[PDB]
């Protein structure tokens, strides 16, 4: 190798702080695509509510039932 | 009889001894230990954030459980 080998030492001996400017900056990018466990945090994230949730008014639909537990919507219980 | 200062050497204190070595930390072996608490780290603390999440849910449940409020 020409640059990879030979620029690789020489960083480590002259200005050996700098290695760790590209590496760690450089993998915070790299990690968060390849991963596969970003999705679920997108998830809990839309599914913590901020205000109240709304009513609609109920005229032939689907997967929508009663306030009391039962087997409505999505209803996020991913990891206990 | 003529007594003055005896010369006495023994063990000739050591001229010029090391004292400067390598202690605990080898190299190789400190990053291992030192990245090594990162990864411990990470995995510790976010699964505390995890059940956070248990009560974040349930804290904003009783906003929407409270409509006389």
């Amino acid at each position: 190798a020409e640059r990879v080998a030979a620029f690789l030492k020489n960083v480590w001996a002259k200005e050996p702080v700098l290695v760790a400017s590209f590496a760690i900056a450089g993998l915070a990018v790299i990690l968060p695509t390849l991963s596969p466990y970003t999705k679920y945090s997108l998830m809990i994230n839309x599914x913590x509510x901020x205000x109240x949730x709304x009513x609609x008014x109920x005229x032939x639909x689907x997967x929508x039932x009663x306030x009391x537990x039962x087997x409505x919507x999505x209803x996020x219980x991913x990891x206990x | 009889x003529x007594x003055x200062x005896x010369x006495x050497x023994x063990x000739x204190x050591x001229x010029x001894x090391x004292x400067x070595x390598x202690x605990x930390x080898x190299g190789y072996s400190m990053f291992a230990v030192g990245i090594g608490a990162l990864l411990f780290g990470y995995w510790s603390m976010m699964k505390w954030n995890r059940e956070r999440r248990r009560l974040q849910i349930e804290d904003f449940e009783a906003r929407i459980a409270l409509m006389p409020l």
